[PDB]
C-alpha cells in the first residue's frame, strides 16, 4: 500500500508540473500529454515507489 | 537431519555460542595497537591535504582542473562512477544471496554493509565539487519559490540520478542499520564502564529479543531484500543513462544498462574480497571466513568477467556490422590512438585476470586472488576512463578535435576520498560488531566441523 | 525515404510569427575576417592571454575554420577512404590521411551554434536554463546555469563556451575589463558573465527585440533589409556571404536562398534540425 | 515408471491433423504490386518460422536451467530432473524441422530473408543495394548455413549426454558421472552464452538487414528462458494431479513460482531500456524499425507489456497465491501468450508488414507443433523412471519445504 502511495505522488507531480504548468519545450520532447513524453518520468516514477514501499514500512 | 554429506564445514574449531560472541566482540572490548594508530594516521592525513585541493578549487575555479573546453567531464566523473560501482557490493551481498538462500554470506553481510555505506558517500562528493556555482546546488529540488514557482524539468538524467543516489543510500542506511540491533544488544550486556553502558544502551534501541520481535526482523528484512535488488539494478542503470541516452558516436548505446551493472559487480567483489584477506588475519576471525568464503567470491568474479567479455565482443561485432564511419573510427581509436595505452591495460586485465580462476590450483589461494583482486580495480578504473574520453576527443567535425592530461588538484581530490573511505572503514572495525551474532547462532548447529563429524558417525 | 521524415515525437507550430534562419554560402568566404571582431564587440567577451589558450580553453562564440587535403585534392580524399580493407590497412590509411600532402586544396567554413530544433543541449540541462522560443532560437539564461558541464558535450558541433575563472576585475586578467578608464567600450544592454555559467553565439536578440520594438511603436510592418542591418554577425562582412533575416515573410532575402538547388545542412543524419544552412562550394 | 494416458495420443495426433490441414490451406492463398504481393506470398511462411523458432528455444529455456541447477548444485531440484529431461526430447527433433525451413530458405522457396534474394550483391542489376552486399562478409549463405549448423550440434550433443550419463550414474555404487556431468553443464554454459548471442544475430535480427542494436540477444534470451520456466511448472502440476510424481509439494511449486516470477519482470526491464534509448534520443537512422511498429502493430507492441508484466505483478506476489494450482497454471498460460506474441511482433513486420492477421494460417502451424511437442514430451516420459536413484542431493530435496 505504501508503494501504491508513492506512484500517485510520482505521478501527479510530474504531470503537473511538465504538461500543466509550464508546457515550454526543452528539445523536441512532445509535451502535449501525458502519454506523450512518458517513458522519461519512468526513472523517477519507479524510484519513487520503492522509496515510500521501504521506508513507511521500516 | 537431511543435510547432504558433500557439503564442507562454514565453521571450523569445534567453536560454540559463547565461543563465537567472545570472539567476535573481543575487538569491540579491547585497545587499539600502535599499527593501527600509524595506519589510521597516514589515512588522516591524505584526507585533509585533500579537503584543502577541494576547497582551492572551489573557490578559485574549476579552471584549475585539467579539463578542456572539448572534453567538460574527466576525472570527475570518472571517479563518481567507479566509487557508485563499488557501493554495489554489500547490496548483492545482503540481499540477492539472501534471495537465493546462501549461508555462506553470514560471515561476510556485515562488513559488505559497511563498504557501501562508506564508498556511496565519496560517490555523493563529485556531483557537487565540479559544479560551476555549488552554492546554488539548492535549485535541483522542486521546491517552490518567489519565481512564479519555478521548476525543475524531469527529462535529464542527471536529475534522474539525484533521486537514484539519495533513495539509494537512504534505503541501505535503514537496512544494514536494523541489522545491528541484536548486535549492539550483546554490547550493552557487556558495559564494562558506565560510558560504553550508555553508548550501547543508546545505539541500541529496546531490542529485548523476543518470540514475536525476530518474528518480525525476519519479515522486514525479506522485504526490504525483495525491494533492494531492484534498487542494485535500477540505480547503477540511472548513472549508465548519462552516456547511453547521448548522440555522441561511443557512447550511445542500447548495451550499457545490464553492460556496466554486470561491471559493477566484478569491481565490487573484488574490491571486498581484499579486505577479508586482510580481515581475517588483523581481526583473526579467519575461522568464520575461510577458503571457502574465498574462493566461492572467486567464482562469482570469474562469471562476471565471462559477461563483460561477451559484451567487449558484442559492441565490437555491431561497430563493423553497422555501416556508420563515425562508430567504426571511434573503435579504431580506442585501439590505435594516443591514448592506446589506456585501453589495451584496460583490456588486459579485464579479459586475463577472470580466467585465472578456471584452474584450481590458482583459484584456492588467497595469495594469488588477493593480487588478482586488486588488479581488477585498476582495470575497471581505466574501463570507465577509456569510456569517457576516448570518445569526447575525437568527434565530428575534425577541427574540434583535441587531447587531455589532468593536473595535481585533479589527482589529489581522488587521494582525498581514498584517504576519508579508510578512515571511516578502520575506524568501523574497531567499534562495531564486525561479524552479526544472530545470523551465525543460527547456523552454528546447521554446519560446522563439530555437528557435520558427528553425523558422519 | 529522406532522412528528415522519420520521427517518433509531434513538432511545435512555428509557421506564424517570424522563424528565423542564417545563410552561409561558401564561394563568398574569401576568410571572412572581421566577422569575428564584430561579433565579440556587443556580446562582452573577455580576452584570456597566451597561457589559458595555449591549453585550448579560449572564449569564441564563431570561428573559422581551415581544412587542407592530403595527394593535391579533396577528392583524392574520398577514393582513398572508399578503397578500403579490412583491419590490416584501415590502421594505416588512417594514419597518413592526417599528414597533409604539398601543394593541397584550401577551404573554409564559418561553424557557430546553429539554433536546432530537435537540440541535444536541450533535454539534459538538470536546472533548465535552456529552452527555444517560438522565432526558433536557443535562449541562454546566464542566472539558472548551475555549472555542471552537459550540454558541452551533447553538442556535435561543438560550438559551446564555459568560463572558466573570473574574467571582470581581477589581476590575474589585467586586460581593458580590469581597468577603471577602459571599460567604456562595454555596452549597458547586454550583461557581463562572472564564473561558471555558459555562453553561446545566440542569434543577435538585443537587436531583434529592439527592431520589432521601433516597428510597433509606430505601426507597420517590418521591411524587407531590417533584420539584416541589425546583427551583426552579417550587417557587417564584407562580402555577401552572411545573410540573415526572416523566413514566414516571403519577400525576404533568405527565403529566396532557402529555395534553391544548394540547400544544405550539416549533419542531417544525426536529425537535430539546424536552423544555419551552407550551399556548396562550386570551385572549377 | 510413467503410465501413458491413453488418451493425450489421439489429442495430439488430432492438433497434428488439424494444424497440418491449415498449414496445407494456408499456402493455397506497376511497381505497387510487386511490393504487396511479395507480403501476401510471404504470409504462409513466417506463420511456419515463427511457430518452430518458438518451440524450438522453449526447448532451450529448460536446458539451460537444467544446467544451472545442476551446477548450482540446488538441493530442491533433483526430484523434479526428470520431468525436466522429458520436456528436452523435443529438441532433437524439432531443430530438424527448424534446419529444414533454412535450407528452403537457401535454396529460393520463398522471400522470407531480403539478404538471400537474387542480385543483391552485384551491381550490374536493378536489385542491387550497396548496404547489404557491404554485409556480406557476415551474411554470406554457405557461411549463414554452417555457423547456424554448428549451433544445433552444440545443444543436442549435451543433450543427449546428459541423459546418457546420468543413467549411468544410477546404476553405479560410486559416483564419477556426476562430476562427469557437472563439468561437461559449465562447459555447455560458457559455450550457450556464446552461440546465443550470435544465434539471434542470425535467426532474429537477418529479418531486417538494415538494423541493428546492442543488447538484443540479452533481450531475446529473457523472452524464452521466462517461459521455459513456466513450461516446467505446468507439467509438473499435470503429472502431480494425475498421481505419478511423489516428494513434490506446494514448496516445490512456490519456489518455481516466484523464480518466474522474478525473471519476468526482468524480461520487461530489458524490454523498456531497448525501446526509451531509442525513443530518447531519436537519431532517424535505426528509429524506424520502431515507427513502423507503432504505427501498425499498435496493439501487438503494446499488448505484449501488459501480459507479460502487469498481469503477473498483480498475481504471483502473494506468497499463498504462489502455492495455488490454479494461480499457478493460469499465470503461466498468459506468459505462454505472452511470449507467443514477442516472437510474434519481432518476425512478422519485417514479412508481410501492414498485410498481417492472426487468422487460420497462423493459428493452424501453432496447433500442429503444439501436438507435436504433446507427442514428444509424454511419449519420452514412458522411456525412464520419474525420481532418479542415489544422488548427492537428493536426501535433501525430498524432504524439501519452504
Ligand atoms: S548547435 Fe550546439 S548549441 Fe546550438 S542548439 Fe544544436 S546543440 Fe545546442
Ligand atoms: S546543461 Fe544547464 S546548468 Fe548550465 S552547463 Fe548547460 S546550461
Amino acid at each position: 500500500l505504501y508503494g501504491c502511495v508513492g506512484i500517485s505522488v510520482a505521478t501527479t507531480m510530474m504531470s503537473y508540473i511538465m504538461i500543466h504548468d509550464w508546457p515550454q519545450d526543452i528539445g523536441g520532447k512532445p509535451s502535449f500529454s501525458f502519454i506523450q513524453n512518458m517513458p522519461s518520468f519512468v526513472p523517477i516514477m519507479f524510484e519513487m515507489t520503492v522509496f515510500f514501499a521501504a521506508h513507511l514500512m521500516v | 537431519h537431511y543435510e547432504a554429506p558433500i557439503r564442507k564445514p562454514l565453521v571450523i574449531g569445534d567453536k560454540s555460542y559463547h565461543d563465537v560472541t567472545v570472539d567476535v566482540a573481543a575487538p569491540v572490548e579491547g585497545p587499539a595497537n600502535k599499527q593501527w594508530w600509524i595506519v589510521f594516521t597516514i589515512a588522516l592525513v591524505a584526507f585533509l591535504w585533500g579537503l584543502g585541493c577541494i576547497i582551492y578549487t572551489v573557490s578559485t575555479g574549476i579552471g584549475t582542473w585539467g579539463l578542456n573546453k572539448t572534453v567538460g567531464w574527466a576525472w570527475d566523473i570518472t571517479n563518481f562512477v567507479w566509487w557508485v560501482g563499488i557501493g554495489h557490493a554489500g547490496t548483492l551481498i545482503s540481499a540477492v544471496l539472501l534471495l537465493f538462500r546462501q549461508r555462506w554470506r553470514m560471515a561476510i553481510n556485515r562488513s559488505a554493509e559497511a563498504m557501501t555505506i562508506f564508498s556511496v558517500v565519496q560517490a555523493g562528493l563529485f556531483p557537487i565539487i565540479h559544479m560551476g556555482r555549488p552554492w546554488l546546488a539548492y535549485w535541483v529540488l522542486p521546491i517552490p519559490n518567489q519565481f512564479g514557482s519555478l521548476w525543475v524539468n524531469f527529462n535529464s538524467p542527471l536529475l534522474w540520478d539525484v533521486f537514484a543516489i539519495s533513495t539509494y543510500l537512504s534505503v541501505s542506511l535503514v537496512f544494514w542499520w536494523t541489522g545491528l540491533l541484536p548486535d549492539f544488544a550483546m554490547l550493552r550486556d557487556r558495559a564494562i564502564t558506565p560510558f560504553n553502558k550508555r553508548v550501547y544502551s543508546i545505539l541500541s534501541f529496546g531490542w529485548s529479543g523476543r518470540a514475536k520481535d525476530w518474528q518480525r526482523f525476519e519479515e522486514v528484512s525479506l522485504v526490504l531484500a525483495g525491494l533492494a535488488t531492484p534498487l542494485v539494478l535500477s540505480v547503477h542503470t540511472i548513472v549508465s543513462m548519462d552516456f547511453a541516452t547521448s548522440v555522441i558516436p561511443g557512447w550511445h548505446t542500447t548495451i550499457f544498462p545490464p553492460y556496466f551493472v554486470a561491471g559493477a559487480v566484478f569491481s565490487g567483489f573484488a574490491m571486498v574480497n581484499t579486505l577479508l584477506i586482510v580481515m581475517r588475519k588483523v581481526s583473526n576471525l579467519e575461522a568464520y571466513i575461510t577458503l571457502q568464503h574465498i574462493e566461492l567470491m572467486n567464482i562469482i568474479i570469474m562469471i562476471t568477467g565471462s559477461i563483460v567479455g561477451v559484451a567487449y565482443i558484442t559492441e565490437l561485432f555491431v561497430a563493423w556490422y553497422s555501416g556508420v564511419e563515425y562508430e567504426q573510427y571511434a573503435f579504431l581509436n580506442r585501439a590505435t590512438g594516443p591514448y592506446w595505452w589506456a585501453y589495451w591495460s584496460m583490456m588486459t586485465c579485464n579479459v586475463f585476470s577472470p580466467q585465472f580462476m578456471w584452474f584450481k590450483k590458482l583459484r584456492t589461494s588467497i595469495m594469488f586472488s588477493f593480487i588478482i583482486s586488486i588488479v581488477v580495480n585498476i582495470g575497471m578504473w581505466f574501463e570507465r576512463f577509456v569510456i569517457i574520453v576516448t570518445s569526447l576527443h575525437r568527434d565530428y567535425l575534425p577541427s574540434s578535435w583535441t587531447m587531455f592530461s589532468p593536473t595535481f588538484v585533479d589527482i589529489g581530490i581522488f587521494i582525498g576520498t581514498i584517504g576519508f573511505f579508510f578512515v571511516l572503514f578502520l575506524l568501523y572495525s574497531r567499534t562495531f560488531p564486525v561479524i552479526a551474532q544472530a545470523e551465525v547462532k543460527t547456523i552454528l548447529k546447521g554446519t560446522g566441523d563439530n555437528y557435520i563429524r558427528e553425523r558422519a558417525n | 525515404v529522406e532522412a528528415t521524415t522519420v520521427d517518433l515525437w509531434e513538432s511545435f507550430d512555428r509557421t506564424t510569427g517570424h522563424h528565423f534562419n542564417l545563410s552561409i554560402d561558401l564561394n563568398a568566404c574569401t576568410g571572412c575576417g572581421a566577422c569575428v571582431i564584430a561579433c565579440h564587440a556587443e556580446n562582452n567577451v573577455p580576452v584570456v592571454g597566451k597561457a589559458e589558450v595555449r591549453r585550448s580553453r579560449d572564449m569564441h562564440w564563431l570561428r573559422i575554420d581551415r581544412y587542407y587535403s592530403s595527394e593535391s585534392t579533396f577528392e583524392g580524399d574520398n577514393e582513398r577512404k572508399e578503397g578500403i580493407a579490412g583491419l590490416s590497412s584501415s590502421l594505416s590509411t588512417f594514419n597518413e590521411m592526417e599528414k597533409p600532402g604539398d601543394n593541397p586544396q584550401v577551404a573554409f567554413q564559418p561553424v557557430m551554434c546553429q539554433h536546432c530544433n530537435h537540440a541535444p543541449c536541450e533535454t539534459v540541462c538538470p536546472v533548465a536554463a535552456t529552452s527555444h522560443g517560438r522565432q526558433g532560437q536557443n535562449h541562454m539564461a546566464y542566472n539558472r546555469c548551475v555549472g555542471t558541464r552537459y550540454c558541452a558535450n551533447n553538442c556535435p558541433y561543438k560550438v559551446r563556451r564555459f568560463n572558466w575563472f573570473l574574467y571582470n576585475k581581477n589581476s590575474e586578467f589585467d586586460y581593458h575589463m580590469n581597468d577603471d578608464l577602459g571599460r567604456m567600450v562595454l555596452n549597458p544592454d547586454v550583461n557581463v558573465r562572472s564564473r561558471g555559467v555558459m555562453e553561446k553565439c545566440s542569434f543577435c536578440i538585443q537587436s531583434t527585440q529592439a527592431v520589432i520594438l521601433e516597428a510597433k511603436r509606430q505601426g507597420r510592418v517590418v521591411g524587407k533589409d531590417e533584420f539584416n542591418n541589425a546583427c551583426a554577425c552579417s550587417a557587417a562582412c564584407s562580402s555577401g556571404a552572411m545573410v540573415f533575416g526572416d523566413v514566414n515573410d516571403k519577400e525576404s532575402e533568405v527565403a529566396k536562398l532557402a529555395e534553391s538547388e544548394r540547400m544544405y545542412h550539416l549533419l542531417e543524419h544525426v536529425g537535430t534540425k539546424p536552423n544555419v544552412f551552407y550551399h556548396v562550394k562550386v570551385r572549377n | 515408471m510413467y503410465t501413458f494416458s491413453s488418451k493425450l495420443k489421439t489429442f495430439s495426433i488430432i492438433l497434428m491433423v488439424l494444424g497440418l490441414l491449415g498449414i496445407g490451406y494456408g499456402f493455397l492463398s506497376t511497381e505497387h504490386l510487386n511490393h504487396v504481393l511479395h507480403q501476401l506470398q510471404n504470409k504462409p511462411w513466417s506463420a511456419l518460422y515463427v511457430a518452430c523458432i518458438f518451440f524450438l528455444l522453449l526447448s532451450m529455456g529448460v536446458l539451460a536451467f537444467y544446467a544451472i541447477q545442476q551446477v548450482a548444485q540446488a538441493g530442491w531440484s533433483p526430484v523434479l530432473f526428470r520431468v525436466m529431461q522429458g520436456i528436452t526430447a523435443y529438441l532433437p527433433a524439432g531443430s530438424i524441422i527448424f534446419f529444414i525451413i533454412l535450407v528452403l530458405c537457401g535454396l529460393h522457396f520463398n522471400h522470407i530473408f531480403v539478404w538471400l534474394g537474387e542480385g543483391v550483391t552485384d551491381p550490374k542489376s536493378p536489385n542491387y543495394d550497396a548496404i547489404i552486399a557491404g554485409k556480406s562478409g557476415y551474411l554470406n549463405f554457405p557461411f549463414w548455413i554452417v555457423r547456424a549448423f554448428i549451433f544445433l550440434l552444440g545443444w543436442n550433443i549435451y543433450r543427449h549426454f546428459s541423459r546418457k550419463n546420468c543413467l549411468a550414474q544410477d546404476e553405479a555404487n560410486d559416483d564419477l558421472y556426476y562430476k562427469k556431468n557437472f563439468k561437461i553443464s559449465a562447459g555447455f554454459l560458457v559455450f550457450f552464452i556464446v552461440s546465443e548471442s550470435i544465434m539471434a544475430w542470425d535467426w532474429i535480427m537477418s529479418f531486417d538487414p538494415h538494423w541493428f542494436s546492442t543488447l538484443f540477444a540479452w533481450y531475446v534470451f529473457a523472452s524464452f528462458f521466462v517461459s521455459g520456466i513456466t513450461s516446467i511448472a505446468l507439467i509438473t502440476i499435470y503429472l502431480k494431479s494425475k498421481g505419478y510424481l511423489e516428494y513434490v509439494n506446494t514448496s516445490h511449486i512456490h519456489d518455481l513460482a516466484k523464480f518466474m516470477f522474478g525473471i519476468s519482470v526482468f524480461w520487461t526491464y530489458l524490454w523498456f531500456s531497448q525501446f526509451m534509448l531509442i525513443w530518447y534520443a531519436n537519431i532517424p537512422e535505426e528509429v524506424t524499425y520502431f515507427v513502423t511498429r507503432i504505427q501498425l502493430y499498435n496493439l501487438p507492441f503494446f499488448g505484449a507489456v501488459v501480459m507479460n508484466f502487469v498481469f503477473p505483478l498483480l498475481i504471483l506476489i502473494n506468497t499463498d497465491f504462489k502455492r495455488l494450482n490454479w494461480v499457478v497454471v493460469m499465470a503461466g498460460i498468459v506468459i505462454l501468450l505472452g511470449h507467443y506474441v514477442d516472437f510474434f511482433n519481432m518476425i512478422m513486420p519485417g514479412t508481410v508488414g501492414d498485410k498481417w492477421f492472426i487468422g487460420v494460417p497462423e493459428i493452424a502451424s501453432i496447433l500442429f507443433f503444439l501436438g507435436l511437442f504433446i507427442f514428444v514430451v509424454f511419449t519420452a516420459l514412458t522411456k525412464s523412471p520419474l525420481l532418479a536413484k542415489r544422488n548427492p542431493f537428493i536426501e535433501e530435496s525430498k524432504h524439501f519445504h519452504y
